[PDB]
């Protein structure tokens, strides 16, 4: 589900700069976050927490997914897919 | 808190622990009111 | 013990006033200086 | 230009004198993107007839200059600029932005100055106990 | 310490959890043992 | 032929008795000058003097209050809205503000205006107090004014950041006020004496991150304050010292040294074992270098770094036991290391220990050393009150290039009784007058030289307070990387073409001495395009009292100028009835220079304008009036008249000839006239004449000088306009030589293609 989907976020219009110091993922549709009116979603972004978590590899969602077992740190992952995707399902994933 | 989900959400982060104790402070008095809620005073939130 | 200026120098409450320039990235901000206490302390029992 | 108009010509009348240029750096000039390097001609030699045998890559062209006396005009005569091709450096007289010189030279050789002559360094009487560690 | 010892000097500042010195290893160390912030340490050490 | 060159010289001979031929000594008008650019800075000097005297004493006749209740400082904030409509001890003013052509801002001139800085509030005990006993200070200010009412700054920048500036005006004008009267040039240069600085970084391991970016940043504002008396070199050492640039032993702290060190310095890595006694060894000595220019005095080492556990007592014995060297060591970063040594360090070496834990400290941490470096001048007592001038810089209040006379006070509180000295050794802070450039320029009238013939200035350092090629621009520093604080310090060398007699005069110049030099030169166009073979006359004197030194540059043809007569009501109206507006149909179309006849008369950018109301002001009273020039306008007058006679008599039968599309005059006085009507758009010269390149260019050649037009260029290129050709005219009275104006046509390129 999730894989790849943390590299794009609110890029300024006009150069290849991040809009804000902290930046978020966005979407091109409406139920994504969507970028105001000076910016757009531009597609390679690190990543939240500088790229170490998400899910780009088995490796990676190993890591990912132990994190949330620990129940540290796994609410910002349900706020971020919901950024990306959209609240209806995410809940769906971390609450089982 | 607003709708009977969120308010489950918000209730099972807390039990989970993530940062209940800010989500604490962020309730308490004096907090802005939305701007449809019918108040058009800085009066929302409990010591409750 | 748990009062803190938002300006880092000053560290009475008396030199805690006026603004003072916060510097973040490539961007100059003034801010007020405001003597504050910490969200959870010690001054009294209920407190602790 | 000429020099923008044909880079050779231009050049081989600098070199057989026909033309001199001298150089200097305008350190009050904006830029787009500053020091900016300027260059202005003049004739040198002042004397009328000019002529000779420019030479391109395996080809010969043959000029002949002379200049107006009552004016500051010369008249320049050249064989043809299609015939024999010349290598097109273009020589531009406009102002090109530049780094000034080079400081480490300068200072190396610096121009003369006069220092002020008074100076209040030292004194018996002053209080060095204001050291600052003690009153912090 | 050993793996992540004079490590910890980001250009934003040194965290308040680094391995220098052993008081602030010891206190690094336990501090992931109770499981708080023990992602954060994590990212620190990754970063370094 | 098509443009008269006989016949303006024929007309300037057979209309004599109307004008006479008086000289230009140069031996005396560069005295006259020098004179008055003296008596002008007396004038400057006496106000700071009579300041300096009235705050001390105000200040050592005042009470330490410690409460202010309520309203009880009476001041006016120069940052504070004009309509809030709404502390502690202090009431504002609420002043009004009408105008003033001679600043160009909003201004009243009741009270005095005081500007804070952003970082020290406004309600300190140590503001308040300076907030009352400065408060005095008014009165002098007044007083200062009304003696001597072209007086454009007064300001006494204080020792604890607020500055008060007489002719109350808001400050100026995103846009967060970082201003510091304690850093602006005026104010380093009176509270302490030129200093050799050599500033020696730490770039061992230990400082790397954080520490790293700090000292870089504490460094580069460090530099910021030297001026170009100062000497400064940066070394850097984590086991052994180098330096951290190409240079070696010292160097003036110019704008582009500086950018030299700053550049090296923001490109350093930091990595190794810190060792004290091989850094300061090579501060050490390369503070004994003698080989190399310098200051020669007030020779400091400031010491960057974070913390250790070496004192080095045995290199400050071998080094440093006279103690002949002062110490400054800053711990830079926020960290935990032994702070003992350093300390050790300035209170053994007649020092300062600074800390600088954030970016936020590192002005205040920067600017404060001169507080020591004042010490020694401030128990000179009244030794070391000297005016002293600073460079060209622009002016914070948008006033353009101003130079600042500068004189320190000094707290002199338990003196009359001998009381206090332990904290009396700190001034209290520097008086300065501002006096712009455009007066100076006024004290040298320059409308009886020829266009070629100017006024410049030279100080000790070459740099130069007068020169045509000065412009109200920073200068620049180097090539503009992709992606107003500093002086116009323009040497002499560099706002000319450089040459081996000029380096032989510039240091004479500099010396203090006055001669001739009349010597074949190589002068540069106006357009910048063109180098012409000139010979020219450079007469200079010292301006004494000062240590500038003035030069005035004259070919040989501008010995002799040309002074109208008085003449008579009658030739006035007949003359000036020439450029009427309406009028430039049967005598072509008329420019005027906008030079200031009159105090009334203002000058506008658009000549019709100006042209309207100085012909409905020589139609008002009469030509010759008080308030105004009489030999400007005599001049003027006689211009037109002569150009009118020219144009009618010669020009006005031909009407239109085959090879030419407008023949045009341009002379001395100021007045332009291109004979078709129609041409006159096409006219895209300065309306003023001493500014025309052609003109400039025409006058060093006893023979035609064509002029090439602009090449892709927005206006009317070679086909519409055409190729302008000039002729100087030369007129030959009693001996005499002169050369008056410069007549010309444009040649239309289409006959002459067709004649080629
Ligand atoms: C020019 O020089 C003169 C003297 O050379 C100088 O006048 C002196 O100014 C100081 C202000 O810094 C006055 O200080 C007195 O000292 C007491 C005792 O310290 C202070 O009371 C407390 O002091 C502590 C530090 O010790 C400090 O927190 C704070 O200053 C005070 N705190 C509290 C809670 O009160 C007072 O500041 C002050 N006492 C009184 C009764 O005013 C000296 O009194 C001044 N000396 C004289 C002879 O009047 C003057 O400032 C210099 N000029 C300038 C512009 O600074
Ligand atoms: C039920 C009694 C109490 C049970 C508790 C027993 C153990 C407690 C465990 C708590 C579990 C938490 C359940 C969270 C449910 C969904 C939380 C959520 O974030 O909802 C997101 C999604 C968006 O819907 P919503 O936000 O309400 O409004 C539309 C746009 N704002 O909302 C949805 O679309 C979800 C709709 C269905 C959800 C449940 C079915
Ligand atoms: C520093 O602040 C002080 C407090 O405001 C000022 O001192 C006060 O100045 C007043 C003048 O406006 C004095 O009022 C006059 O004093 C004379 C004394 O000879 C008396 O007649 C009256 O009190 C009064 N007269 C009139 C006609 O107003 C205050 O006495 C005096 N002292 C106080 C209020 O304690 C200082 O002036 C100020 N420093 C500067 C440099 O302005
Ligand atoms: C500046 O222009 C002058 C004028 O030509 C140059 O000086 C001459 O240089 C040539 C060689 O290029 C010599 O043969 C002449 O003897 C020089 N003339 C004199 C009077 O010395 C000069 O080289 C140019 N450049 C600089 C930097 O001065
Ligand atoms: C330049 O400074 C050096 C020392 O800083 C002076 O020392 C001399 O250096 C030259 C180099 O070969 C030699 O004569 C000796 O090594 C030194 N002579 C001494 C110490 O008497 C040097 O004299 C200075 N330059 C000049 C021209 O005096
Ligand atoms: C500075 O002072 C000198 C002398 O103190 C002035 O020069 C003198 O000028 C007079 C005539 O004006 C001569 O008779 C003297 O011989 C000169 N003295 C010298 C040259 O030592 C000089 O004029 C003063 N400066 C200015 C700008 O006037
Ligand atoms: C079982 C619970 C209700 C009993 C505990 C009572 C105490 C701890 C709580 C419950 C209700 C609370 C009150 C509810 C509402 C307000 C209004 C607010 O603007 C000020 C505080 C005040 C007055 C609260 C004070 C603290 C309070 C009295
Ligand atoms: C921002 O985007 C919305 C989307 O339609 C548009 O209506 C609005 O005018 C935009 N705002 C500006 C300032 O362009
Ligand atoms: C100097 O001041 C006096 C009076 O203050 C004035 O008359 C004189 O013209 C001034 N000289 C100048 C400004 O050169
Ligand atoms: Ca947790
Ligand atoms: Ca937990
Ligand atoms: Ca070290």
């Amino acid at each position: 589900f999730y894989m790849g989907k943390f590299h794009t976020t609110c890029f300024e219009e006009g150069t290849d700069d991040i809009q804000g110091e902290s930046p978020a993922p966005c979407g091109t549709e409406e139920p994504a976050r969507t970028c105001p009116n000076g910016t757009k979603c531009q597609p390679y972004w690190e990543g939240p927490n500088n790229g170490i978590t998400q899910f780009d590899n088995i490796l990676f969602a190993v890591l990912t997914v132990f994190q949330c077992i620990t129940m540290e740190g796994w609410t910002d992952l349900l706020y971020n897919s919901n950024d990306a995707s959209g609240n209806t399902w995410n809940w769906l994933y971390f609450i089982p | 808190f607003r709708t009977f989900f969120q308010a489950l959400m918000l209730l099972f982060r807390s039990a989970t622990g993530e940062a209940w104790h800010n989500i604490m402070l962020s309730c308490l008095s004096g907090k802005p009111c939305d701007k449809n809620s019918g108040i058009l005073t800085r009066e929302c939130g409990n010591e409750f | 013990k748990f009062f803190h200026c938002t300006d880092e120098s000053k560290e009475f409450e008396k030199d805690c006033r006026g603004k003072y320039l916060l510097y973040e990235k490539n961007e100059v901000k003034a801010r007020d200086r405001e003597w504050k206490k910490y969200e959870f302390h010690y001054d009294n029992v209920l407190w602790a | 230009f000429f020099g923008e108009i044909d880079p050779s010509l231009m050049r081989h009348l600098v070199n057989i004198s026909v033309y001199a240029f001298n150089k200097s750096y305008d350190y009050q000039s904006v830029c787009e993107p500053c020091i900016t390097e300027q260059t202005q001609y003049f004739f040198d030699n002042d004397s009328k007839s000019f002529s000779g045998v420019l030479d391109c890559g395996n080809c010969s062209r043959i000029f002949h200059g002379e200049k107006l006396m009552n004016t500051n005009l010369i008249f320049i005569m050249v064989e043809s600029k299609g015939t024999c091709p010349c290598d097109t450096r273009l020589l531009i007289q406009a102002e090109q932005t530049s780094d000034g010189p080079n400081p480490c030279d300068m200072v190396k050789q610096p121009r003369y100055r006069k220092g002020p002559d008074v100076c209040f360094d030292n004194n018996v009487l002053e209080d060095y106990t204001d050291c600052g560690g003690v009153s912090g | 310490m050993q793996l992540f010892g004079g490590q910890f000097n980001f250009d934003e500042g040194t965290p308040p959890t680094n391995f220098d010195t052993f008081p602030a290893a010891i206190m690094t160390v336990f501090q992931i043992l109770t499981g708080e912030d023990w992602n954060e340490v994590m990212y620190d050490g990754i970063k370094s | 032929t098509a443009s008269g060159v006989n016949q303006l010289v024929d007309i300037y001979e057979k209309y004599q008795d109307l004008y006479t031929v008086e000289p230009n000594n140069a031996r005396q008008l560069v005295e006259i000058a020098a004179r008055d650019i003296e008596k002008l800075l007396s004038n400057r000097s006496k106000a700071l003097v009579r300041l300096a005297l009235e705050a001390e004493k105000v200040q050592a006749a005042h009470q330490w209050r410690e409460d202010f209740a309520s309203n009880e400082v009476v001041y006016y904030n120069a940052k504070d809205d004009l309509d809030p409509e709404k502390e502690p001890g202090s009431q504002r003013i609420k002043p009004v503000f009408i105008e003033d052509a001679n600043f160009g801002r909003q201004i009243s001139y009741q009270h005095a205006a005081v500007h804070i800085p952003t970082d020290i509030y406004e309600g300190s005990t140590i503001v308040l107090n300076e907030l009352n006993w400065t408060s005095a200070l008014d009165e002098v200010f007044k007083k200062n004014r009304e003696e001597d009412p072209s007086l454009l700054w007064q300001v006494f920048g204080s020792a604890t950041g607020l500055a008060r500036y007489y002719p109350a005006s808001p400050w100026v004008d995103n846009k967060i006020d970082l201003y510091d009267v304690r850093r602006r040039p005026w104010y380093i240069q009176g509270a302490a004496s030129p200093k050799d600085m050599l500033i020696l970084v730490d770039v061992s391991g230990s400082v790397s991150g954080l520490t790293l970016k700090l000292i870089r940043t504490s460094v580069s504002e460090m530099l910021e304050t030297l001026s170009d008396d100062d000497f400064v070199n940066v070394a850097s050492f984590n086991s052994n010292a180098q330096d951290v640039s190409c240079f070696q032993h010292l160097v003036q702290a110019n704008v582009r040294n500086k950018k030299v060190l700053k550049d090296a310095v923001n490109n350093i890595t930091a990595k190794g074992i810190t060792d004290y006694k091989k850094g300061f060894s090579f501060a050490f000595e390369q503070l004994l270098n003698y080989n190399v220019s310098r200051a020669n005095c007030n020779k400091i080492i400031m010491l960057f770094t974070d913390g250790g556990e070496e004192r080095a007592q045995e290199i400050f014995n071998k080094y440093n036991k006279d103690k002949k060297v002062r110490v400054f060591t800053f711990s830079v970063g926020q960290h935990n290391y032994d702070r003992g040594p350093i300390q050790w360090m300035a209170c053994e070496n007649k020092g300062y220990y600074y800390e600088i834990p954030s970016i936020g400290a590192i002005r205040i941490n920067t600017q404060e050393y001169l507080d020591v470096l004042g010490r020694p001048m401030v128990l000179a007592g009244d030794k070391a009150k000297q005016v002293q001038w600073t460079n060209v810089y622009l002016d914070a209040l948008e006033l353009g290039l101003v130079i600042t006379g500068t004189l320190p006070v000094f707290n002199i509180t338990g003196q009359f009784e001998n009381k206090t000295n332990l904290k009396n050794q700190l001034i209290l802070g520097v008086m300065g007058v501002d006096v712009s450039l455009e007066d100076i320029k006024r004290l040298t009238p320059r409308f009886t030289l020829c266009p070629n013939g100017y006024y410049f200035a030279i100080d000790p350092n070459g740099y130069v307070l007068l020169h045509p090629n000065l412009q109200p621009k920073p200068i620049g520093v180097g090539i503009p990387t992709i992606n107003s604080q500093e002086p116009v310090t323009l040497d002499f060398l560099d706002a000319e073409l450089e040459n081996d007699i000029k380096v032989e005069i510039r240091n004479k110049m500099i010396d203090g001495e006055s001669g001739e030099k009349t010597f074949r030169t190589l002068v540069k166009s106006q357009d910048e395009r063109y180098i012409d073979k000139g010979n020219r006359t450079y007469t200079w004197t010292p301006v004494n009292g000062t240590d500038y030194s003035l030069a005035l540059v004259l070919p040989t043809y501008s010995f002799y100028y040309i002074k109208a007569k008085l003449e008579e009501t009658i030739t006035q109206a007949r003359y000036s009835e020439t450029l009427k507006p309406d009028n430039f149909e049967e005598s072509g179309y008329t420019f005027i220079a906008p030079r200031d006849y009159c105090n009334d008369l203002k000058i506008s950018d658009n000549n019709t304008e100006f042209l309207l109301n100085f012909n409905e002001f020589i139609d008002r009273k009469t030509p010759n009036n008080p308030s105004c020039n009489a030999d400007l306008i005599n001049r003027v007058l006689l211009d037109a008249g002569f150009t009118n006679e020219l144009v009618q008599n010669y020009w006005s039968k031909q009407k239109n000839i085959k090879g030419v599309k407008a023949r045009f005059v341009v002379t001395d006085g100021g007045i332009t006239r291109v004979y078709p009507k129609e041409a006159g758009e096409n006219w895209q010269e300065n309306p003023e004449t001493y500014e025309d390149s052609f003109y400039k260019r025409s006058l060093d050649n006893d023979n035609y000088v064509f002029t090439a037009p602009y090449f892709n260029k927005s206006g009317p290129g070679a086909y519409e306009s055409g190729i302008m050709v000039s002729k100087a005219v030369e007129i030959y009275i009693q001996g005499k030589l002169l050369k008056p104006a410069v007549v010309g046509i444009k040649i239309d390129v289409n006959s002459w293609i067709e004649n080629f």
